[PDB]
């Protein structure tokens, strides 16, 4: 049967597109853990994992298979709910945030004029997902870092949210594609350099990555909130943490570094000049270039996440709350009024085309 | 002294975005064009000589 | 009742694979043991002068991280427990509480003389004479302190044991 | 235990060996014996092995699971606890654990047949091979453990094979062998109690209406220890049980009431009235689909049979030990699973037991 | 009022993270340097002729044991890990029939 | 009491309570239901409030913590995040060293001192060697005392790398920990070449050293000295001027110089508070008078000051290492008295007098003339001293060891009171705790 096969793929192709999409994110997420130790290795004159798989490539899979196959510590015989809600909510929150990231022109699963709100809303759910981790499961180390955790990723969620809106104010749109496509002649790293630093500082603190890493303060709270978590609850939560590092790295490239836009349009046209536009081979290469353009930009921040961790000590917790409220908030509330003033003064109020 | 071993994980992460971008761009474009070829499957999938 | 048990059927560690299932459940055992062989996460239970060597393995010269070794502080996240240093009587009850909290599978490595059989302080009124009186041990590393390579050699030998695990074939053949 | 278990320092076995115990009974003391405890890695073995090693008797523990024998070596000193890898189908490995043994204890016994062994093949085929092989090596004493309701003509597979296990041993080891019948023992991770604590116990009414004579596992652990060091107790049959009679359904509500487990018992699955064919069908279906030992068809019949005391046998007082009651120890063994903790003392178990029986 | 760097100069260093960015760069220098790591067990670290490791009993080229059972061994040993018992051999030359070391009790002192 | 506990406005006399339908007493037996008839206001300071004494959150900074340098049950009583009372529980590593030394000779008791502090070995055994030398009334020759000065400095570099970098690591700076540990691997090579074992070098024995320096060691020691000078610079790059490192440590754990003397603090936590005292200068020993070096004194008595002093101790120690390599004299390395030192093996088998002293040294040991002594040296932690009583026997009678980490941990309550839980880690790190030395 070839008539019942060619139309069968026509009934299943879009599911495979998602599966191809799903694997695309997980591969980056899986190998961010491997890339972290390597990058943090040579920076410390170490070597990093090179003896688990050829040149250490099969290092994440070893940890995933090791952890997933351990005994699960439970308060009672059938008490799986408590040690699963915290990791599951955090994972789904950051997995759904990938429904809006566009890999190119309109290459997003969700395209709506409210992409920014949906992206920020899904961030809030993961925040609520984390505070469940340190809740009612006795009180030794998880509940110590839950009022501490909640008071941190609440406060910086203000500064992170304001930065997003200031970018969306410049384009007058809440659609990520419009934000990406509107940076053709300028990258918001040039005009909004302070915001990129403020965004990245808030991006680090929201994900609880060091230097703002008092959530899992290793020298203070053993393993922090994951001291109870083991085996699969640990994998889900750990996978949740790194998807944010990929997402926040990608978001920084989308907002300030133009997203999938090429570094140079001259080189970009030369490469696409070699492939006939009437054959599908052109559109395979085109997706690779635009996604690779986004990947290189997103790589540098994924490198930057490890880079900052290997060169900056941890920040005392009380100074974190006094930082965003006293310093970052007034600055981010000033550029939110500095931007409209300049745009209106020269009669350049933005519109959506 | 560029350590190429540390760059190995980034190449796969580079290929991580490419697989999503390469498949999504080519598959979505291919399907959309195919459905505009006509009002029926007998002409959608049959490449015309003329 | 009717019963007839053969006599020449060998033991599990000597029994060769015969049918295709004996290759299936050997694949699951190697794949599962390879995960535990590589993701070898001990627990930072440094107690005494032996603990200095356990740090020098993580140092850039040896770099335990290259082998997939990432020390985890909490017992729940750690599948190994390198008992390094003297185990005093005042510590022995606490050591048992830390060991019993490790989810299965779990291994214990005894590094140095004090952890093995008492060491220098074997005739002390407040020193456990060998931690083997408290927790089962899977490999003993001799030294005072064992050199940073001796611990790595002890780690490797235990790894060679883990790769010999035959749990999922044991269900098929010995259970 | 106390300070030294042996009645006399020098003991001569049935084989003419003259064993002299040394030391004051500590960890570094010895007794000159070599007690091979078959099935030592099990629930009962870990008590039999522990008592033998701490008093200086060499223990050879044949195992088939490699990761379960590691914890048995803590009890003894250096060289006291020995290990031999074996299977009941490997005759040569059996003779490795009896060559130097002066005491041979049999604990191997199953309730569920697997894809490699039947109930007969273990309670008989293992026992017959173990007993007969031990004799050929000049083993002085053999001790055996069977069911508490051994009967050659019983319709229950477990009781029928366990009874034949008594006959086939005495036709192989000979008059010297001893048979000990333990009542359902209760201890930490006791299979007798693990069924009562499980929340989702399908057919709970049917399974728990059976009657028993619960015995403390420590005393049975010492019961074999008392028998081991004595040659006067050859060729006997011992049934060990507790004075106060208890039933599972009496225990199950008594257990639940201590854990304080309104609407919850009606919903979580404490009481699951299911048809008798369904229970029979469910056990058969899992017998080919399960991979871990589940509830068996045999335990569906055993639930209809009550424990029977055999008068031809000998009680605890024959060995000089007074059996302990489940009332003095039931609370502590479920204390893991339970403002101000209420400790249900020995007498107060009756007052709990009173509250269960009152409608 | 007695600070050399003006208010704007201090603010720029403060707001633009001057020392952190310098701290990042110096770390990035080490990323382009050869790591110290060696590959055990395919390579070993250095050893010295004075290294104290596994105790071992030597032997003459003629084959006769070097040891004549001083019990100097049992006396010096700080951890009392040496156990010697000796008697006259059959040939009469003084040798030892028992010589045990409790490597779990030894401290690899070197005496 | 033990389980629970129980004014400005005028005490106002009000009696004769009445309503519109009677008196207070007429409806007294009914007004308990009427919540608006109660006569006990709840704002009154004398109002009877009986509340149980629920104890405050007492987290255990217990043995299984990476911050702990051993097994320390630091019972911390905290309300919120401030520190109310701290009661360290030392003893989880009491091996009973002081009890065992009484039964072993003076030569057999030396290896016990390398096991006190896991990182500062040759300084530890130097204080027992000096104690026995003081009682023996014998003085080490020149080249012996120069070897002890050189390895006195190398040990200080080894100890401070463990102290400073772990203090930096416990704050959160992981990178400087690994940069320095390669240097410790490079420095431990020198220990292994002269003595044989990487860490526990039973090298400095009473009466000089164990064996002469191997040829070419000075060349390798000096070559490391040139390279090592940059290693501090990068360490000062990621710590000294970083604002996050300053915030974590500045003003954290303030110790007054007058109050530091009261608790008997010594070492860095006595010059951190401003006192310019140093034992190497107050009591010169083992070719420390010959060399020149500058001591460091702080002014604020907080963790950042003690960091600067410890970093200065790196360069000053490296300064002496250059001087010790340059000014190295020739000659013997141990006292040429066969009664307190083994004779050379070329001479033991040739001279009847040599063999007798070799036989007698290792079976009976040498006898120390009666007396008592208390010799203190500048250990990397601080003032480390041993109290040794000689009973004319080949075994010491009393051997009490003063551990600088022991006294400092006692002053934890005085220092950490009023700080936050993250400041507890900073205070422990700057104390340079090694609980092998604390629980000797
Ligand atoms: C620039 C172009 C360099 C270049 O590409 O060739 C050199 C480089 C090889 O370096 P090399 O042969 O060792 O250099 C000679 C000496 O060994 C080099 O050793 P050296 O110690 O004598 O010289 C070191 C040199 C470092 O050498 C460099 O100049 C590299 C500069 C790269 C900077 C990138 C940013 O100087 C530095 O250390 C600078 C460090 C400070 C830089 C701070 C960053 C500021 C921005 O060639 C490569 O790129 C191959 C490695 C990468 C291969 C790509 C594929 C990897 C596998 C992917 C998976 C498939
Ligand atoms: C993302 C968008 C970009 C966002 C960032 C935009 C970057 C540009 C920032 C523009 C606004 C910054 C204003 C800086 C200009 C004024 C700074 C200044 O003059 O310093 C304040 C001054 C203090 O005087 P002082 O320098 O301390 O003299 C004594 C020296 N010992 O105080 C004074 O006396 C003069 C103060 C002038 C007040 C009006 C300004
Ligand atoms: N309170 C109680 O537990 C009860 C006691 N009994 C009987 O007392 C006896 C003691 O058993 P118990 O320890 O209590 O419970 P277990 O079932 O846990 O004891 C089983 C022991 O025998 C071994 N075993 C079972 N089948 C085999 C086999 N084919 N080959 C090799 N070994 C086998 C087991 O090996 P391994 O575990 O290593 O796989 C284990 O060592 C049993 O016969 C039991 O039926 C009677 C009623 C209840
Ligand atoms: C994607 C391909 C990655 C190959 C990595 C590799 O081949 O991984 C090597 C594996 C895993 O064992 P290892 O300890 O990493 O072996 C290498 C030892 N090193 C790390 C010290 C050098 O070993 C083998 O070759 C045996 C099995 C064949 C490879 C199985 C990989 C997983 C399946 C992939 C195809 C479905
Ligand atoms: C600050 C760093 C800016 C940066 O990374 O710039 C990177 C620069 C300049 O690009 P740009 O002018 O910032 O934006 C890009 C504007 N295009 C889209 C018109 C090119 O790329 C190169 O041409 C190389
Ligand atoms: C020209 C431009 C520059 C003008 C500088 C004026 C400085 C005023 C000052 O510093 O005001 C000082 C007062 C009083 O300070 P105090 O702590 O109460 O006492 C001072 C110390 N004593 C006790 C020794 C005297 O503080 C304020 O009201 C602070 C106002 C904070 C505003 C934060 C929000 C800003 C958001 C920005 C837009 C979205
Ligand atoms: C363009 C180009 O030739 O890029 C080569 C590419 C991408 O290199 P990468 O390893 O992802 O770079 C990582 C990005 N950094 C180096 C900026 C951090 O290599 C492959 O796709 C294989
Ligand atoms: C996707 C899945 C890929 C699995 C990669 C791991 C390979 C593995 O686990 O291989 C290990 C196992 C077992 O080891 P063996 O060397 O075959 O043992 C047999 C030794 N004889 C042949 C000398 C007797 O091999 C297999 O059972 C191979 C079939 C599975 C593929
Ligand atoms: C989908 C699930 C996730 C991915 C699954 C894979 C995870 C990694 C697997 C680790 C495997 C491992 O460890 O294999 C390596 C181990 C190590 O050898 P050893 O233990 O010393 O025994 C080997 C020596 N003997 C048997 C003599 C004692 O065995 C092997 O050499 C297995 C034999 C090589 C198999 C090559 C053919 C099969 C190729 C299959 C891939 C296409
Ligand atoms: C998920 C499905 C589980 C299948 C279990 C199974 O196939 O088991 C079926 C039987 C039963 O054997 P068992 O489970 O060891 O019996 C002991 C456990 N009881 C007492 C609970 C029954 O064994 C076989 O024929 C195994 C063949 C291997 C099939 C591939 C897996
Ligand atoms: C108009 C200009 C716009 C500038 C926008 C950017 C502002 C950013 C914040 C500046 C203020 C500040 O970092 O302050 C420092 C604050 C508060 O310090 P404080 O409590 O005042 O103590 C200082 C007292 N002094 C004034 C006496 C010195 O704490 C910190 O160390 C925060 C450390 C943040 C580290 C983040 C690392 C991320 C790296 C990202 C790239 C890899
Ligand atoms: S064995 Fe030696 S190095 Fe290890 S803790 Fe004991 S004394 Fe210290």
């Amino acid at each position: 049967m070839l008539n019942n096969l060619f139309d069968f793929i026509e009934y299943i192709e879009y599911w495979l597109i998602i599966v191809a999409f799903v694997a695309s994110v997980l591969i980056v997420v899986a190998y961010l853990t491997v890339a972290e130790r390597k990058t943090m290795g040579y920076m410390q004159r170490r070597l990093g994992p090179n003896a688990v798989g050829y040149y250490g490539v099969l290092m994440a899979v070893a940890d995933a298979l090791k952890l997933l196959s351990k005994e699960i510590v439970l308060p009672h015989n059938g008490d799986i709910i408590y040690v699963m809600s915290g990791p599951l909510i955090s994972l789904f929150s950051v997995l759904l945030s990938w429904a809006v990231i566009p890999f190119g022109p309109g290459l997003s699963l969700l395209d709506s004029e409210y992409s920014i709100i949906y992206l920020l809303a899904s961030g809030s759910i993961g925040v609520f997902g984390t505070v469940i981790v340190g809740w009612m499961s006795n009180s030794k180390y998880t509940v110590l870092a839950t009022v501490r955790t909640t008071a941190q990723l609440i406060s910086y969620e203000l500064v992170l949210t304001t930065v997003v809106f200031i970018i969306a104010l410049i384009v007058s749109s809440l659609n990520i594609n419009v934000i990406i496509e509107s940076q053709y002649n300028i990258w918001y790293i040039i005009p909004f350099f302070p915001l990129c630093l403020i965004f990245f500082i808030s991006a680090l603190a929201e994900t609880a990555r060091p230097p703002f890493d008092n959530v899992e303060a290793e020298s203070e709270l053993v393993s922090g909130h994951m001291t109870e978590l083991s085996a699969s609850p640990f994998v889900i939560f750990f996978l949740s943490e790194y998807c944010s590092m990929v997402l926040m790295s990608t978001l920084t490239a989308i907002f300030f570094f133009g997203g999938y836009l090429p570094f140079s349009n001259t080189i970009h046209h030369l490469i696409l000049n070699l492939f006939d536009q009437h054959s599908i081979y052109y559109f395979i290469i085109e997706g690779i270039l635009l996604s690779g353009y986004l990947a290189i930009k997103a790589n540098f921040f994924m490198f930057s996440f490890v880079w900052i961790r290997a060169a900056a000590p941890r920040l005392r917790y009380d100074l974190l709350i006094l930082f965003c409220w006293y310093v970052l908030l007034p600055i981010v509330f000033a550029i939110v009024v500095f931007a409209p003033g300049i745009l209106y003064c020269f009669d350049a109020l933005p519109v959506i085309i | 002294m560029i350590p190429f071993e540390a760059l190995i994980p980034y190449a796969i992460m580079f290929a991580g975005f490419c697989l999503g971008g390469g498949v999504m761009n080519s598959a979505i474009t291919a399907d959309i064009t195919k459905r505009a070829r006509g009002p029926n499957q007998e002409i959608k999938r049959n490449v015309g000589e003329d | 009742y009717s019963s007839d048990l053969p006599t020449d059927i060998p033991v599990l560690s000597k029994r060769p694979h015969t049918n295709l299932l004996d290759y299936t459940f050997t694949t699951f055992d190697k794949m599962k043991n390879w995960a535990r062989k590589s993701s070898f996460w001990p627990m930072t239970f440094g107690l005494a002068c032996c603990a200095v060597e356990m740090m020098h393995v993580s140092a850039p010269r040896y770099d335990q991280d290259r082998l997939g070794i990432i020390f985890r502080a909490s017992p729940r996240q750690s599948d190994i427990m390198i008992v390094a240093g003297t185990v005093t009587n005042k510590m022995a009850p606490a050591l048992r509480q830390v060991y019993d909290q490790m989810p299965y599978p779990r291994w214990v490595i005894s590094m140095g003389s004090c952890a093995n059989g008492g060491g220098y302080y074997h005739y002390s009124y407040s020193v456990v004479r060998g931690v083997d009186r408290i927790v089962p041990v899977d490999i003993y590393v001799p030294g005072c302190p064992p050199t940073s390579e001796a611990l790595m050699y002890g780690v490797f030998q235990l790894q060679k044991k883990m790769m010999d695990g035959q749990t999922h074939r044991m269900w098929y053949r010995s259970y | 235990v106390s300070t030294f278990p042996l009645k006399s320092d020098i003991n001569i076995t049935k084989s003419g060996k003259t064993l002299l115990s040394v030391g004051q009974g500590g960890r570094s003391s010895r007794t000159g014996f070599t007690a091979t405890v078959f099935g030592g890695t099990g629930f009962l073995g870990r008590v039999v092995v522990s008592k033998l090693a701490k008093h200086g008797t060499n223990v050879v523990v044949p195992f088939r699971n490699d990761r379960a024998r590691r914890q048995l070596k803590v009890n003894g000193d250096l060289g006291v606890v020995n290990f031999v890898e074996f299977d009941i189908r490997n005759l040569k490995s059996i003779e490795d654990s009896v060559k130097y043994s002066d005491i041979v204890i049999n604990l191997i016994g199953t309730e569920h047949f697997s894809k490699n062994f039947s109930i007969e093949d273990v309670n008989i085929g293992a026992a017959e091979r173990i007993a007969k092989a031990a004799k050929e090596a000049g083993v002085s004493r053999l001790i055996h453990v069977s069911s508490y309701n051994a009967n050659p003509s019983s319709s229950s597979d477990f009781y029928a094979t366990k009874g034949i296990g008594e006959q086939v041993v005495r036709d192989n080891f000979g008059p010297d062998a001893t048979i000990v019948r333990p009542a359902p023992m209760y201890f930490r991770n006791s299979p007798f109690l693990n069924e009562l604590l499980q929340i989702k116990a399908l057919g709970g009414n049917v399974i728990f209406k059976k009657e028993v004579y619960p015995v403390h596992a420590l005393q049975v652990g010492e019961a074999i220890e008392r028998i081991a060091f004595d040659d006067a107790t050859a060729g006997q049959t011992y049934e060990l049980f507790g004075k106060e009679r208890y039933s599972k359904k009496e225990l199950r509500e008594m257990i639940k009431h201590i854990i304080h487990i309104g609407y919850y018992p009606y919903s979580a699955g404490f009481y699951l009235p299911a048809p008798e064919p369904f229970l029979y069908a469910f056990a058969l279906i899992r017998q080919y689909i399960s991979s871990q030992p589940r509830f068996n068809v045999d335990q569906l019949k055993r639930s209809h049979i009550n424990q029977e005391i055999d008068q031809s046998a000998k009680t605890f007082t024959d060995l000089g030990m007074v059996p302990d009651e489940l009332s003095e120890y039931l609370y502590r063994y479920v204390k893991p699973h339970i403002q101000n903790r209420t400790v249900y003392s020995k007498e107060d178990i009756e007052k709990l037991r009173d509250y269960v029986n009152t409608p | 009022e007695e600070s050399s760097e003006s208010a704007l100069s201090k603010a720029t260093k403060w707001y633009l993270l001057s020392e952190i960015f310098r701290g990042l760069y110096i770390t990035l220098e080490m990323y382009f340097r050869a790591p110290y790591t060696i590959y055990y067990p395919f390579e070993k670290g250095p050893v010295s002729p004075r290294f104290r490791g596994e105790h071992a009993l030597r032997r003459y080229p003629s084959g006769e044991e070097r040891c004549i059972a001083c019990k100097l061994c049992e006396a010096v040993c700080p951890a009392q890990a040496i156990t010697i018992e000796a008697e006259e051999r059959i040939d009469g030359s003084r040798r030892t029939y028992k010589y045990d070391i409790d490597m779990t009790k030894c401290i690899y002192c070197g005496y | 009491n033990d389980f629970y506990d129980v004014n400005d406005f005028f005490p106002v006399q009000v009696d004769g309570i009445e309503s519109s339908l009677g008196k207070y007493e007429e409806f007294a037996k009914d007004a308990h239901e009427w919540e608006s008839w109660n006569l006990q206001n709840e704002d009154h300071p004398e109002y009877p409030v009986k509340r149980t004494k629920i104890r405050h959150f007492t987290l255990n900074f217990g043995p299984q913590h990476p911050a702990a340098h051993g097994v320390l049950r630091l019972i911390l009583e905290l309300h919120g995040e401030e520190i109310l009372r701290s009661d360290p529980h030392v003893g989880l590593l009491h091996r009973g060293t002081e009890k065992l030394i009484e039964s072993k000779t003076y030569m057999q008791a030396l290896p016990y001192f390398d096991r006190l502090d896991y990182v500062s070995m040759m300084t530890n055994e130097q204080v027992f060697s000096l104690a026995v030398e003081k009682l023996l009334n014998l003085e080490v020759p020149e080249r012996g005392q120069y070897i002890r000065t050189l390895f006195g400095e190398i040990t200080r570099v080894l100890n401070h790398l463990m102290s400073v970098l772990s203090h930096a690591m416990d704050v959160g700076a992981l990178t400087p920990f690994l940069w320095g540990f390669e240097e410790r691997e490079k420095l431990m090579e020198f220990y292994e070449r002269v003595s044989g074992a990487r860490l526990h070098s039973a090298y400095v024995r009473p009466g000089g050293v164990s064996q002469d320096l191997p040829a070419g060691l000075l060349d390798d020691i000096y070559m490391w000295a040139t390279q090592f000078g940059d290693r501090l610079d990068e360490t000062e790059e990621l710590l000294t001027d970083s604002r996050i490192w300053k915030q974590r440590t500045i003003g954290i754990g303030e110790v007054t110089a007058e109050d530091a003397l009261n608790y008997g603090l010594s070492g860095v936590m006595l010059r951190g508070s401003g006192v310019p005292f140093d034992i190497r200068k107050s009591q010169p020993y083992d070719a420390y008078d010959k060399v020149d070096f500058d001591i460091a004194v702080g002014t604020k008595g907080d963790c950042y000051d003690r960091y600067l002093i410890r970093m200065t101790e790196f360069r000053q120690s490296l300064r002496i290492i250059e001087q010790c390599c340059n000014q190295m004299p020739p000659g013997p390395v141990k006292v040429e008295d066969f009664k307190v030192a083994p004779p050379p093996r070329a001479l033991m088998k040739e001279d009847m007098e040599a063999l007798i002293h070799h036989f007698l040294l290792y079976t009976k040991g040498y006898a120390v003339p009666a007396g008592e002594t208390y010799t203190a040296i500048e250990a990397p932690k601080g003032e480390m001293a041993v109290y040794v009583v000689s009973d004319g026997s080949e075994r010491p009678y009393r051997c009490k060891i003063r551990a600088p980490g022991f006294a400092h941990l006692g002053a934890f309550d005085h220092i950490a009171r009023g700080h936050f839980l993250p400041d507890a880690v900073a205070i422990i790190g700057t104390m340079d705790l090694v609980f092998g030395e604390v629980d000797r």
